[PDB]
RNA sequence: CCUUCUCAAACAUUCUGUUUGGUAGUGAGUGAUACUCUUUGGAGUUAACUUGAAAUUGCCUUAAA
């Protein structure tokens, strides 16, 4: 038999967590809720997963929004087995001397001179 | 019924098909055989003008249907344009509840109501669909006899009027007279005169009283977006008055109710405010 | 004249002339009212969604 | 500026390297690449940096794409207001002359509605390598086509001046667009400090003439963004240094 | 529409000169039963719609069968007048899809993809279960009653 | 219940004005400062729609001007940003169909800009604002009385001798040559004037009326344009035709 | 159940030329060529290749009722 947990799927843009919240509070008491985002340019990866408190409260919600549609996307829900653990997914927003330096520059043009030379490329310079 | 089925089922190319494709009801036999016709249509008008000049001033929300407004004010303000060409005023009396005039139209002598042009607020408390059905009823019947009038005259009705004045007045200018001998003496009363009006007194009455007794205006007010070449008269209900000069008598419009009231042309020796007046001298 | 504010409302007033001058019945416009309760219940779909 | 002969020996060096050790149309195609400074940092420009060419290489791109099967070819999108206005005949008068052909004409109403199905949209455009939008609409478009037009710079926008200002009509446009596909090409500018280009192909035209286009966007390009240094290599190859400046390197912490 | 398309291709085919066909393709949904069981068989269908509300039930009965032997996405619709709102008839009893403009394709496809998930197991359950075994509440109170005296 | 379809709507709206006007507030901002190198167009622009329509294209310099406004309802998903609440807010447009003067100046050309997808504009004509102000318009008033649950309709001139004869102001009409001509700074007057509440256009919900809203929405939607471009000109119309309906 | 930053200047007229600036994205991954930084922490830049929008875990009030 299974858990609270529910996994989801195939989701449309501008829906965030708080879409998640305010949509299955209907469906009973929420636990807690979170999802996939990306940790670059951060935008969610169209899956996420929750458990509302309880292991019914999850399949009816299943039962209900096995197949549910909205533009084009559709989603899909998996309950769980026991247990099933959420444990990761930290939510991501946008992330965002000179000398010496050009000695660096003037041997290491010599070094990819030599390496191309080396490859074999002949080079001058 | 119809266009409910139709919208519930989509069609709605159809239900515009069969809003246009509908003939709505008319009243010329109803008012041709109910009154035999003129005398007494021209009798019983009274009542009609008074609604509908209170029509005309009323807001718009729900239970108006503003075009009716603006047919109602386009028949009134062609009525007052007839009567004031045709120079047709015998009384006139101020009064907190507007104004009431008094004309003898041919023969009997017509009393009617033209409020003050101002915000009056709605009890929610009266029936209104009735007092519409009124109005559209008598709405009718004014143009029927204006109709009437107009062609007895022998004119252009109804009477175009100009956008660049309905924008800038919406007055008596409006509603231009094309054609296709007074009342003797009270009509042409200030012959070859002109009032410069100042912006302080309000035109919604002054100028039906002036354009029926014949002279050329002029108003404060009406150069806001765009002369005195031979400037007569200035009128101001204003304590102070500056810079006056000495083309133009500054008066009341006091002075044109007894002048046309009496019909006697008294003089501004009792003007020139802020003295007092002499107080109404109503007809009545 | 600028100072004067008119008074009295021509709908009262003229409402008086109408119901008056033996045209029309006096009346209020009063608004909605039911004598029975016109029962809610539920349709047999929602009744039997099981 | 480069030496012309260092670039001459380049060209050959490279073609001869190649000739000898999907993987030879992998392999073969030239990019030419530059560092700089830094580039315009926190903005990102999806612009084109257009140079002038004396020889473009499209024409003979058709005439390999003729016996190849991927079919290089153009795509022009247009105001909603443009298509009415223009047609096939015009460009029939006008391109067929001088010896090329436009493919198809298009418009963005089409674009939201019928290249959704963003499987069939990019089904569709990477049939096209060449792109050619309106000034107007080069905004508007990644909401419209999205991201994997624009990793690619062959499916990447690029504007053109089609307003005669104002009123628009079709030969101030017809002329531009001969002038960019046979003397222009695009260059992109990416975040940091490198930028590569996709140049073009060994099959296409001779060293000869490779090798004065290339000092050509060399001249220029010095001139233009405060270049670092330039290298070379087709799609595997080491870095080729044919012109490493250091005076620009010493301003760097000037900035600072 | 008809009317108007007409007294186009009136002037179009008298000055333009063309087949009868300068005016475009239509792209329309195809609502007459014998049209649409003609199409099946051609497997010229790409959607079917079924409306549950037909007391002459033998018109119908035949349909999901047929329609799951040539392998065409059937589907029940609920109402027979919300099938005639969109052929601007009263009852239609059927709708059809052929041929569809490309900008609602992929609208279409994934649309299969719900019906399928909506029935293709649904039809193991349909079949072997004898509907309407229900009792009015009296008797249904009279058992529970007599289940919770024994 | 809450209309899933309806929330990611109401997101994908909400996130789509927060996109457009936090791009031009930071572009007034960057041309206030005036750094101008990259901007599309550094200039305003004013298209003045009129009568498949009649549009024409042109730059304010302004020669400043006045305009009259109306809260539309719309754009049709959207729980709405403080970054316009406050604004609409501090100019008393909220609960819509309700009509506000303005003074034009390049202080507030870009409130309009940023404001313009929820709200429709023109300029008004003088028989179109004497028709306005004679028809409608309310007070709130105190003394002797009333501890201001308050509304009161313009029918006493002493009132404006008695609170605007500071300013020397009696006689509304006088107000209005104020308004019209661009008097003595327009703002005791637009602070004062207790906005108007005009009317929906159409009530109905019968078949018949319920055909006037869908012609209504058509109207609508086609003139206004939300092209959220932050280069586009306003938006400007026959005020004069449209609130000889709306009045 | 919305529906997309769908033009601005300068010049001299060529209805047409030069320059100017204007976009931060569906995501998933596939392998892979080179450049900066600074301390290992690799952050960012670099060829092209698939997928039915795919998928399980990377600190306001009439748009009401």
């Amino acid at each position: 038999e299974y858990s609270g947990i529910i996994y989801v799927s195939r989701l449309p843009h501008g829906f965030h967590e708080k879409e998640l919240s305010k949509y299955f509070a209907q469906f009973g008491d929420l636990k807690e809720v979170r999802l996939a985002r990306n940790k670059k340019t951060g935008n969610s990866r169209h899956y996420g997963f929750l458990e509302f408190v309880n292991k019914e409260d999850a399949m009816i919600a299943q039962e209900s929004m096995n197949n549910y549609l909205l533009m084009g996307h559709l989603l899909q829900v998996r309950v769980l087995p026991k247990g099933a653990k959420i444990e990761k997914l930290y939510k991501y927003k946008k992330r965002v001397p000179v000398k010496q330096l050009k000695d660096n520059m003037k041997q290491k043009h010599e070094e990819r001179i030599k390496k191309l030379a080396k490859s074999g490329i002949e080079f001058k310079w | 019924r119809k266009l409910t089925r139709a919208l519930g089922r989509g069609e709605v190319s159809s239900a515009k098909r069969l809003e246009e494709n509908r003939d709505s009801y008319t009243l010329d036999h109803i008012i041709k055989e109910r009154y035999p016709s003129f005398p007494d249509a021209i009798r019983d008008i009274d009542d009609a003008l008074n609604m509908l000049f209170l029509f005309s001033n009323l807001p718009s929300t729900n239970q108006v249907s503003s075009k009716i407004i603006n047919d109602a004010q386009k028949i009134c303000n062609q009525w007052l344009a007839y009567v004031a060409k045709e120079r047709l005023v015998r009384k006139v009396f101020v009064s907190i509840k507007g104004v009431y005039y008094q004309a003898n139209i041919k023969g009997e002598e017509v009393r009617w109501l033209v409020p003050f042009k101002f915000p009056e607020n709605i009890p929610s408390d009266v029936d209104f669909r009735i007092m519409l059905t009124f109005l559209e009823f008598y709405s009718t019947l004014l143009h029927f006899v204006l109709y009437k009038l107009y062609t007895d005259s022998g004119l252009i009705y109804p009477p175009k009027l100009d956008l660049k004045k309905d924008k800038i007045i919406s007055g008596l200018s409006s509603y231009i007279l094309e054609s296709r001998k007074y009342d003797s003496p009270v009509a042409s009363l200030f012959s070859a005169f002109v009032f410069y009006v100042s912006r302080e007194v309000p035109i919604d009455i002054l100028e039906f009283l002036i354009l029926s007794c014949g002279g050329n205006v002029i108003s404060e007010a009406a150069m806001d977006q765009i002369d005195m070449s031979k400037v007569t008269h200035q009128i101001v209900d204003r304590p102070v008055l500056k810079n006056k000069v000495a083309g133009r008598t500054y008066i009341q419009p006091q002075w044109i109710f007894d002048c046309i009231n009496k019909g006697e042309l008294v003089p501004a020796n009792k003007y020139l405010p802020g003295e007092a007046l002499p107080p109404h001298l109503s007809p009545w | 004249l600028r100072k004067l504010k008119p008074e009295g409302n021509l709908l009262y007033d003229t409402v008086r002339k109408l119901q008056s001058s033996g045209k029309v019945e006096t009346r209020v416009p009063v608004r909605k009212g039911r004598k029975y309760k016109q029962k809610i219940t539920e349709k047999w779909t929602h009744k039997d969604f099981k | 500026a480069i030496p012309r002969e260092r670039v001459i020996k380049a060209v050959n060096e490279l073609i001869k390297f190649t000739s000898k050790p999907e993987e030879e149309l992998k392999k073969d195609l030239q990019l030419i690449v530059v560092n700089n400074k830094s580039f315009t940092g926190t903005s990102k420009s999806f612009k084109l940096k257009l140079l002038n060419v004396k020889h473009s290489f499209y024409k003979p791109w058709k005439e390999a794409s003729a016996t190849a099967v991927k079919d290089f070819k153009v795509l022009l999108i247009l105001k909603d207001s443009d298509i009415k206005k223009v047609s096939e005949d015009d460009l029939f008068d006008q391109l067929d002359s001088e010896g090329i052909k436009v493919d198809e004409i298009i418009c963005g109403k089409d674009l939201k509605t019928v290249y959704k199905a963003y499987e069939a949209r990019n089904a569709f455009i990477s049939q096209f390598s060449l792109i050619l939008a309106d000034d107007s609409i080069v905004t508007s478009l990644p909401k419209l086509m999205g991201g994997k037009a624009y990793n690619k710079v062959e499916t990447t926008p690029i504007s053109i001046r089609t307003h005669a200002n104002k009123e628009f009509s079709l030969t101030t446009l017809t002329n531009n667009i001969k002038k960019v596909y046979m003397n222009q090409l695009p260059v992109k500018l990416p975040r940091g400090t490198t930028l590569n280009v996709h140049l073009g192909n060994l099959e296409w035209l001779r060293p000869e003439e490779f090798v004065d286009n290339v000092e050509l966007i060399s001249e220029q390009l010095i001139k233009a963004y405060q270049i670092r240094s330039i290298f070379i290599k087709t799609n595997r190859s080491p870095v080729l240094p044919l012109y490493y400046n250091q005076d620009v390197l010493d301003e760097l912490e000037a900035k600072k | 529409e008809k009317k108007e398309r007409l007294t186009k291709e009136a002037a179009a085919v008298a000055e333009g000169k063309s087949k009868q066909d300068a005016s475009p393709k239509p792209y329309a949904v195809k609502y007459g039963l014998n049209h649409v069981v003609a199409l099946i068989e051609n497997k010229k269908a790409k959607l079917v719609l079924i409306a549950n509300d037909v007391d002459p039930i033998e018109l119908v009965v035949f349909l999901p069968a047929l329609c799951k032997k040539m392998g065409v996405p059937y589907a029940i619709v609920k109402g027979k007048a919300r099938l005639g709102t969109l052929v601007n008839q009263k009852t239609s009893a059927v709708a059809a899809l052929t041929e569809v403009r490309a900008e609602d394709e992929a609208a279409l496809a994934k649309l299969v993809s719900t019906i399928d998930a909506n029935f293709a197991d649904k039809y193991d359950e349909v079949k072997k279960h004898w509907g309407g075994g229900i009792l009015g509440n009296k008797a249904q109170a009279k058992m529970d009653k007599r289940a919770k005296n024994s | 219940f809450v209309r899933a379809e309806s929330i990611v709507a109401k997101t994908l709206a909400t996130s789509r004005e927060k996109e457009r006007i936090k791009r031009v507030s930071i572009l007034e901002d960057k041309k206030a400062k005036n750094e101008t190198q990259h901007i599309a167009s550094g200039k305003d622009f004013i298209l003045k729609i009129t009568e498949g329509l009649i549009r024409e294209k042109t730059t304010y310099d302004g020669k400043p001007a006045l305009l009259f406004i109306v809260r539309v309802r719309g754009p049709l998903a959207v729980n709405i940003p403080n970054k316009a609440f406050k604004i609409l807010s501090l100019l008393r447009l909220v609960e819509t169909n309700t009509g506000v003067f303005v003074k034009l100046t390049k202080n507030v050309y870009p409130l309009l800009k940023v404001i313009a997808p929820y709200v429709v504009i023109g300029k008004p004509s003088l028989s179109s604002i004497r028709s306005l102000i004679q028809k409608r318009g309310r007070i709130i008033y105190k003394g002797e009385n009333e501890a201001e649950p308050h509304e009161i309709v313009l029918n006493d001139n002493n009132i404006v001798e008695e609170q605007l004869g500071d300013h020397g102001i009696i006689c509304v009409e006088d107000i209005i040559h104020e308004i019209a001509t661009m008097g003595e700074s327009f703002s005791v007057c637009n602070f004062f004037l207790q906005p108007f509440k005009l009317n929906r256009e159409v009530s109905g919900f019968g078949s018949l009326n319920r055909l006037r809203k869908i012609k209504q929405r058509e109207a609508e939607s086609r003139t206004r344009q939300f092209s959220n471009a932050a280069t586009a000109p306003v938006i400007e119309v026959d005020i004069d035709s449209l609130l000889a309906k709306l009045n």
